[PDB]
């Protein structure tokens, strides 16, 4: 994520995304918008006994993903706290945690 | 200044049925219109 | 009353982009297309000009159909 047209950032600040007056505030009794940032992140990705068996540097282990939709939103941009508790319950009860 | 001026082309890409897919007037202009005409065949797929 | 509802019936047929012919009293928010996003701006301009009493709720989450924003401006 590089940022450079300044069209997203009026689309984004036209559509009530984007705080005028700070960074992010979670959890903060006046949060009001996020902050555009930039990133770029690479990592190595490998069954674990193959890395076991190749003597590679291991630091995590991945034990289950899922994706789904809050389609039933109130709106599309919206989020739906439902959804979000029935992916974490799947995914949680596929990983067997 | 491109040096070609062909292809085939979707003359009705601008056509949309704003009121069955609950959008407004002045949404639907906003919306590009390869969301509009997915949204088209996607309904005429599931419906056939 | 009846001012501030004209005023205000002319705002959301402008950011609406409808006629006033089908934005009548049985029309519900739904199908006219307004969002949370679309009824943000509504309530902005409202307050802005018109300096009506529409903050935190937008006008789609309690008013259904132009029923409900009708009577909100009334004042009952």
């Amino acid at each position: 994520n590089v940022l450079t047209n300044p069209d997203m950032t009026a689309g984004l600040d036209a559509g009530h995304f984007l705080s005028r007056s700070g960074n992010c505030k979670t959890f903060d009794d006046e949060a009001d918008g996020y902050c555009r940032g930039e990133a770029v992140v690479t990592l190595i990705l490998k069954r674990l006994p193959d890395a076991q068996a190749d003597k590679d540097p291991i630091q995590a282990s991945i034990l289950g993903i899922a994706t789904n939709h809050s389609a039933e939103a109130a709106s599309i941009t919206r989020p739906h706290a439902g959804a979000q508790q029935d992916l974490f319950q799947q995914v949680l009860t596929e990983t067997g945690l | 200044v491109s040096g070609t001026g062909f292809g085939c082309w979707l003359h009705e890409a601008g056509e949309f049925d704003a009121a069955y897919f609950n959008m407004s007037p002045r949404e639907a202009p906003q919306v590009d219109p390869a969301q509009r005409l997915a949204l088209l065949t996607a309904t005429e797929a599931l419906e056939q | 009353i009846g001012t501030v509802w004209r005023d205000a019936l002319k705002i959301l047929s402008e950011e609406s982009g409808l006629t006033d012919e089908e934005l009548t009293d049985d029309t519900s928010f739904a199908d006219v297309g307004v969002d949370s996003l679309m009824s943000l701006v509504i309530t902005s301009r409202l307050r802005d000009e018109l300096d009506i009493d529409f903050p935190d709720r937008a006008l789609f989450e309690e008013c259904q159909t132009i029923f409900d924003l009708r009577k909100r401006f009334s004042g009952s």
